[PDB]
């Protein structure tokens, strides 16, 4: 047993193991202890999977490199490639033309609400929703719910809710339940009423049908999605507004328009309603765990300038935050090699010296899968993994020796924290957290009868209920924002300016010999960062930070958890052999695993 | 009704979006695949292991990603065990194999040079089974759809070529049908991004696309329900649907011989 943080780690009680953690991306294996109560005291969070793209890159030409790094992951696709590109441009000394810019800041945008939504509906949803109590739900009583739910929504009538419960059954009655087989249906873990379960499955199947018309957007300005082409210097996507022949014109600029404005109406209808219904519910049952490190110290590194190449325009405004001091934003700086360093202590890898973190521009990735003296069975068939040892293919990223929470709820605690301190850029997620607490303390308990509650946002936010809206409400903002970059795109078109490449720096006779540049992204999941040296035309030097690589990482050399593991940290459960509130958590940030280890 | 089990080595997780995007259609029960499952851990494998007994020679294995060879196969882990052996387990009494994109069907991006993990694709480690390789990084939607239906409704394997693609979806090469050809074949091409020629839609072939030597249904079938594809957004194709495609040379340096094409 050790204390860390503010939490007791103890491994003395009874070991659960989930091997594989399903309904994320990639490969995740989770352990925990639970004490006499089923409370979770210890927590172990194992990345499963390793490609080795950072080796692979590895004198290569840079030009190249958005296209392999991209196949980093196909959920998040196109992050990847936007760092890289970011990165070389930041090596080479290259700015992009204005269209670029807002082309990629669209296609940035359009990628959170898709993986945000998708996550919500396909993935989390049937932690927080029971399938099998919507087949109990009134179809009439659904109807009265999604009136108070979302009146806005088109789809309510109770022959609509009627006609999905009754495929939801014969799908059932079947005897073939496909994704649902052996669920923890019927868990006490599971609060919503009937009619609120079958409005959820209901929204499941619009959003899965929806997410294809929204991807279109990356099919018009990358070829394809998944994984659309990018380009260092700018975009591949030409301009000749009033000609079929290029690849943008006015025609495919006035469908992208229409796909974003379909965007707005599925976030603000359904999403976010969704989501503040789900949570009051859940508040309501006393359901606050899960907060981990968001209590404490969460980063990002800033994102979405209002103008290009100026980071004091942020419209998610970064830094860091330490202690739960919401009032003292740290700047982040991704070149100041005191800041952002990895270790590989618990981690398998090798370093020359592991008491040490390596910024990534000095990084190194070297395998070493080897297990500690502690491990139950062998090296080829685990029964219980040795934490105390190496335990994962993640990495362990820390910021000024600090373990930070990265993702959309440390983006909005650190806007919230912005607005504060007299940010004006600010105002709009500042304005959806008051909105969303007084709904959650107010508006839906008045409408559904139950009791008002005066949470803060200081103790609604770090939670896994507070995690989970802030991806909704993130969302939401990025629509509203490529609203925006669409009409600004559209005007500086019109008013004569078609430009979407620099290429004075293509030919690498144009080079410095030696170079190196950082590029950062605002993923989906938290703090993307990709550093490069590049050395007579080659890539000397890649390596890869990642968001899911902060929160799911192992131990560091202090013996410091990471958001995964604290998450986890003083949650009870109801059934230890039902891993409900684990899945629940993890979840929350949206794991993917690939990204993770690279 | 053939059940089909969707496993997943080393992969980044496209060819299940890229699943996911097909309009036509948006048959099977997919009664395993880990990135949609309720259940987790002890149960998700437990429901593995009921299907393949009750229908014993009758289901369907789709396998995206790969498995690798190097840290004793525990650079994919699942269940405590090298992705390997659950691969070879699943295998055993499957009554067809897909390979799901370039991962599955010849190594993608975690064995291009110098392959740290030897990330191996199926068929070089299942050799006694009928594979189909349905390859593309990810494949179109609608060829992945079009595979699934095609081995529903027949229950067989489609006619492969000699790589053991869908002669279906992978017999032409994307420069026979792409609408730049006239440009190709009038010598009209891009030779800077973002020059006259690029706002005109001329050819891309001197800016390295690789579409002269790809098989796909990009030109086509396109992408995203026909909204687009690489080269009518004005990236050259990269080759993404051919063995080996990532060690072919930088995707901006031209094919040579372009009288050939
Ligand atoms: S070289 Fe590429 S862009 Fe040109 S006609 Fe062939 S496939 Fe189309
Ligand atoms: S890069 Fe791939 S998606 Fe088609 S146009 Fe070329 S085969
Ligand atoms: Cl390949
Ligand atoms: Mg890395």
């Amino acid at each position: 047993a050790y204390a860390t943080q503010g939490f007791n780690l103890d491994d003395r009680g009874r070991r659960i193991v989930v091997d594989p953690v399903t309904r994320i991306e990639g490969h995740m294996r989770c352990e925990v202890n639970v004490d006499a109560n089923n409370v979770i005291r210890n927590a172990v969070s194992t990345g499963t999977m390793w490609r080795g793209l950072e080796v692979i890159l590895k004198g290569r030409d840079p030009r190249d490199a958005w296209a392999f790094v991209e196949r980093i992951c196909g959920v998040c696709t196109g992050c990847h490639a936007l760092a890289s590109v970011r990165a070389v441009e930041n090596a080479l000394d290259i700015r992009i033309p204005k269209n670029a810019h807002l082309i990629r800041e669209i296609m940035a945008k359009t990628l959170q609400v898709h993986d945000h939504a998708v996550h919500f509906y396909h993935l989390h949803a049937l932690d927080w929703v029971d399938v099998m109590s919507a087949l109990k739900a009134d179809p009439k009583r659904t109807s009265e719910l999604q009136q108070l739910v979302s009146p806005a929504h088109p789809l309510s009538s109770a022959g609509y809710f009627r006609d999905i419960q009754n495929r939801l059954k014969r799908f059932v009655e079947s005897g073939q339940l496909g994704p649902f087989m052996n669920g923890y249906w019927g868990s006490k873990a599971y609060v919503l009423p009937p009619e609120a379960n079958l409005m959820a499955v209901t929204h499941y199947l619009e959003a899965l049908d929806l997410q294809k018309e929204w991807v279109k957007i990356h099919t018009i300005f990358g070829g394809k999605n998944p994984h659309p082409n990018y380009l260092v210097g700018g975009v591949p996507c030409a301009i000749n507004l009033d000609a079929a022949s290029a690849p943008v014109n006015m025609e495919r600029l006035s469908f992208v328009k229409a796909r974003i404005d379909e965007i707005i109406e599925f976030n603000k209808n359904v999403y976010v309603p969704d989501v503040l219904a789900i949570g009051t519910l859940y508040k309501q049952a006393g359901w606050l765990y899960g907060g981990g490190l968001a209590a404490t110290n969460v980063l990002d590194y800033g994102e979405y300038p209002n103008v290009a190449y100026n980071k004091s325009t942020d419209q998610l405004p970064g830094g860091a935050i330490l202690n739960g001091n919401w009032d003292e934003v740290f700047p982040v700086d991704p070149r100041d090699s005191q800041q952002v360093q990895e270790f590989v202590s618990h981690s398998w890898y090798k370093y020359a010296d592991e008491s040490v973190g390596l910024h990534p521009w000095d990084g190194v990735t070297e395998p070493n899968y080897v297990l500690g003296a502690n491990t139950k069975g062998t090296r080829t068939r685990i029964e219980q993994i040795d934490e105390s040892a190496k335990y994962s293919w993640i990495k362990s990223p820390r910021w000024r020796g600090h373990a930070m929470e990265v993702g959309p709820l440390s983006r909005y605690i650190l806007a919230y924290a912005h607005a504060r301190s007299g940010n004006k850029y600010a105002e709009r997620p500042k304005e959806q957290l008051e909105y969303s607490a007084q709904m959650i303390n107010s508006a839906i308990p008045k409408a559904l009868g139950l009791p008002e509650t005066q949470y803060t946002l200081k103790q609604l936010l770090p939670s896994t209920i507070g995690r989970t809206l802030a991806r909704a409400l993130e969302s939401q903002y990025c629509g509203e924002m490529m609203h925006s970059d669409w009409h600004d795109l559209v005007a500086n078109i019109r008013a004569g300016d078609t430009a979407t490449a620099n290429v004075d720096k293509w030919d690498p006779a144009t080079w410095p010999l030696q170079a190196k540049g950082v590029g950062t992204v605002a993923a989906p999941r938290g703090a993307l960062g990709h550093w490069i040296r590049i050395k007579d035309g080659r890539i000397e030097n890649y390596q890869c930070v990642v968001p899911t690589t902060w929160n799911g990482s192992p131990r560091d050399y202090k013996g410091q958890i990471g958001a995964f593991e604290a998450s986890l940290m003083n949650t009870p459960m109801v059934n230890p052999e039902q891993p409900v509130e684990i899945l629940r958590t993890l979840h929350s940030f949206d794991p993917c695993l690939a990204c993770s280890t690279h | 009704r053939t059940p089909v089990l969707w496993l997943h080595g080393l992969e980044c997780t496209c060819c299940s979006e890229s699943f996911i995007r097909s309009a036509h259609p948006l048959m099977i029960s997919l009664d395993y695949d880990d990135t949609l499952m309720a259940a987790a851990g002890h149960q998700a494998e437990a429901i593995l292991e009921e299907i393949m007994t009750k229908y014993k020679g009758n289901y369907i294995l789709a396998v995206e990603g790969n498995p690798p060879l190097n840290q004793d196969g525990m650079s994919c882990i699942i269940g405590g065990r090298p992705f390997i052996e659950q691969l070879k387990y699943v295998a055993k009494d499957a009554k067809a194999i897909i390979s799901w994109g370039s991962c599955a069907s010849w190594g993608c991006v975690q064995a291009a040079k110098p392959n740290p993990t030897q990330a191996t694709p199926v068929h070089k480690v299942i050799t006694d089974k009928p594979i189909i390789k349905v390859p593309g990084c990810p494949p179109i939607a609608e060829v992945m759809t079009g595979v699934i239906t095609y081995m529903l409704t027949f229950d067989r394997i489609p006619e492969l070529d000699r790589q053991g693609r869908p002669k279906m979806f992978y017999s032409q090469r994307i420069h026979d049908k792409c609408y730049r050809r006239p440009h190709f074949d009038a010598g009209q091409f891009v030779e800077e991004w973002d020059d006259e020629s690029a706002r005109k839609g001329f050819c891309l072939y001197k800016m390295g696309c690789k579409g002269p030597t790809t098989y796909n249904a990009c030109s086509t079938t396109r992408w995203n329900e026909g909204t687009s594809f690489p080269i009518q957004s004005g990236h050259g194709c990269i080759g993404c649907s051919e063995d080996g495609f990532w060690d072919k040379g930088s995707f901006y340096d031209r094919l040579t011989g372009i009288s050939q094409f």
